[PDB]
């Protein structure tokens, strides 16, 4: 039994408005690059799939070869192996078709796990997109997943609360956060260990991309020139807080 | 251009896709995911008795070909995001997700690196499929009805089995005067409980940061930002929030934000208002006095 996880790196995504510039409508290159967030989260439950299923988890990536070293952060965690497609394309048609390529030299894949969005894209796109190109059911914003007879009992999280779930058969689930996903931290002594663990790369494949074009990128700045009241003496602080807001007109 | 509204029959989402498609054409279609009456005068509508897109089949696609539709609206819901991408994909069509804003000449708006970045977008060559974020845009006033002519669902992929609302206490987040938020910083569950006083002492609601879901102290709906609810109240509490920019982009339209953080360099200081640097366990209870 395989599980596939889609991963990507990006660029730092807790840098603040205040420290961050485009080169090229992108993220310049000095920030540090990680795995984005709702990925961890992803590749966390197929850890813990692994754990409970003896399933083989194996990780899939569109990017660059130099972020195979942030990739095997996954492998320490406990995935089996890093599968990375080299692109550069930021289309999710193009990203879609390369992630099928690789997910189709995996042989039997019984399950494929994706963030709910990605940490520099903002879109939850590319897990959709995947499974129409695989046609298999899409499941967005999973939380929970149990293998039972026949499919996956899944739990979903809506606008108003959760959805329960009964998958028949394979399908592609993007992932959302909740305290049982929330990844684990690997110890120093595995993330050394995972500098020996398998690596597969993949040249990226000739395919169509999106008849749409990106006009700008643009950064707003985020400057409210806070009122900082002093607060060396608290009851003083907030009494000055209650007559602001009294003068301003909000309380 | 030739429109087709993909929704649930919630008058507020359908009413949002309303305005949107407005900036396209006169007269768009509907078809309504599972049941419910249909609010507004269309051309045409449709209905599927399922919400889940894996349980479609190719009837909904083949008939958006048939028709020759351009242009897909559906919502940035589980429902909307559970179709838009696989639809877009059966019909070759370029997707954009999470639209923000539409100019007059139809440049479309998105944001990129965790809400601190604004992407513009320019069609080239549709059928386009967009997913419009919610509470972006003004829900249009639905008058009149419109009935539905049922439409085939495919094979059953996946059931519901259970449907379960998050437990309600209070005026709902997105429709509160005042929020008080916490995050991180307020250290565990129990510690939640002087937010929730004065939250209730103030007719309000309590929010929360993603990373006060993620401990367990509140739960997922609670989650205010990018990927949680998007609120505007008059005065907006952040307690021991750093002020992400995901957390950020649930407040654009909160009108007075005030701080409470130990930390002076916090990012939630060049949003807020008004900030107290200092011990939230200090600050709320005297401002709870205060207020008594
Ligand atoms: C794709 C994506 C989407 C996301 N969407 C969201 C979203 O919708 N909503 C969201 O919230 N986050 C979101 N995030 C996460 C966001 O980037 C941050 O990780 C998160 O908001 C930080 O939570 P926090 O500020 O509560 O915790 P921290 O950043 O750890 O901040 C804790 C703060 O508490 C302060 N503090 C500690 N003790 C005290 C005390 N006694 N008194 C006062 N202050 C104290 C500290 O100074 C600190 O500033 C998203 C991330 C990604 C990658
Ligand atoms: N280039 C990529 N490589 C691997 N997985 C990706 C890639 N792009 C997107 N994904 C997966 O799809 C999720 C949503 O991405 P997006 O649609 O860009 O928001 C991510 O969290 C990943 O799990």
């Amino acid at each position: 039994m395989q599980i596939v996880v889609l991963a990507k790196v990006v660029p730092d995504y807790e840098v603040p408005s205040a420290d961050f510039e485009l080169v090229g409508n992108r993220a310049h290159p000095r920030y540090t690059r990680m795995i984005g967030l709702y990925d961890e989260n992803a590749v966390e439950l197929g850890v813990q799939l692994k754990e409970k299923l003896g399933a083989d988890l194996t990780v899939v990536s569109y990017g660059r070869n130099d972020d195979v070293q942030f990739l095997r952060k996954a492998l320490a965690m406990g995935a089996d192996k890093v599968v990375l497609v080299e692109g550069d394309s930021d289309d999710p048609y193009v990203i879609a078709a390369n992630l099928k390529d690789a997910i189709d030299r995996q042989g039997t894949v019984d399950l494929i796990l994706a963030g709910r969005q990605s940490s520099d894209m903002d879109r939850g796109v590319v897990p959709g997109v995947l499974a129409g190109m695989l046609d298999l059911p899409f499941v967005p914003q999973a939380c929970s997943v149990e293998s039972v007879d026949g499919g996956w009992k899944i739990s979903q999280i809506t606008e108003t609360g959760k959805r329960l779930l009964k998958l028949s058969g394979k399908g592609v689930l993007s992932i959302t956060s909740v305290p049982e996903n929330v990844p684990r931290i690997p110890a120093v002594k595995a993330i050394f260990a995972a500098k020996k663990k398998p690596v597969e790369k993949l040249p990226e494949i000739g395919t169509g991309k999106m008849a749409v074009s990106e006009l700008s990128v643009s950064i707003p700045k985020v400057e409210s020139n806070c009122e900082l009241i002093p607060a060396e003496d608290m009851d003083d602080a907030v009494r000055v807080l209650l007559r602001r807001l009294k003068e301003e007109r909000y309380l | 251009m030739k429109t087709l509204i993909i929704e649930t029959a919630n008058a507020k989402i359908l009413g949002e896709l309303v305005t949107v498609s407005r900036l396209f054409g006169q007269a768009p279609d509907v078809v309504v995911l599972g049941s419910g009456e249909l609010q507004g005068s269309y051309g045409k509508a449709y209905r599927l008795s399922d919400t889940l897109g894996a349980n479609l089949g190719s009837s909904l696609s083949d008939l958006i070909k048939r028709e020759r539709y351009e242009l897909i609206l559906l919502s940035t819901t589980a429902i909307g995001s559970g179709l838009a991408g696989p639809l877009a994909v059966s019909l070759g069509a370029p997707i954009l997700s999470e639209v923000t804003a539409i100019s007059p000449d139809l440049t479309i708006e998105r944001s990129l690196y965790g809400s601190k970045a604004v992407a513009r977008y320019k069609l080239e060559s549709g059928p386009l499929v967009l997913t419009i974020k919610r509470k972006y845009f003004e829900a249009a006033t639905l008058e009149g009805t419109t009935a539905t002519e049922e439409l085939p669902v495919g094979p059953q992929k996946i059931t519901l089995l259970e449907e379960i609302e998050e437990e309600r206490t209070g005026i709902p987040l997105e429709d509160a005067e005042v929020v008080v938020t916490g995050g991180r910083g307020i250290g565990s569950g129990d510690n939640f409980s002087i937010l929730k006083e004065i939250a209730g002492m103030l007719n309000g609601a309590v929010g929360a940061s993603r990373g006060a879901v993620d401990e367990g102290w509140m739960p997922p709906g609670a989650q205010i930002g990018q990927t949680g609810k998007i609120v505007a109240p008059t005065v907006y509490f952040a307690v021991g929030v750093s002020g992400a920019s995901q957390h950020l982009a649930g407040i654009s339209n909160a009108k007075c934000v005030i701080a409470i953080n130990k930390d002076n360099e916090a990012n939630i200081f060049k949003r807020a208002r008004f900030g107290i640097v200092g011990d939230y366990k200090k600050a709320v209870p005297a401002l709870i006095n205060a207020l008594k």
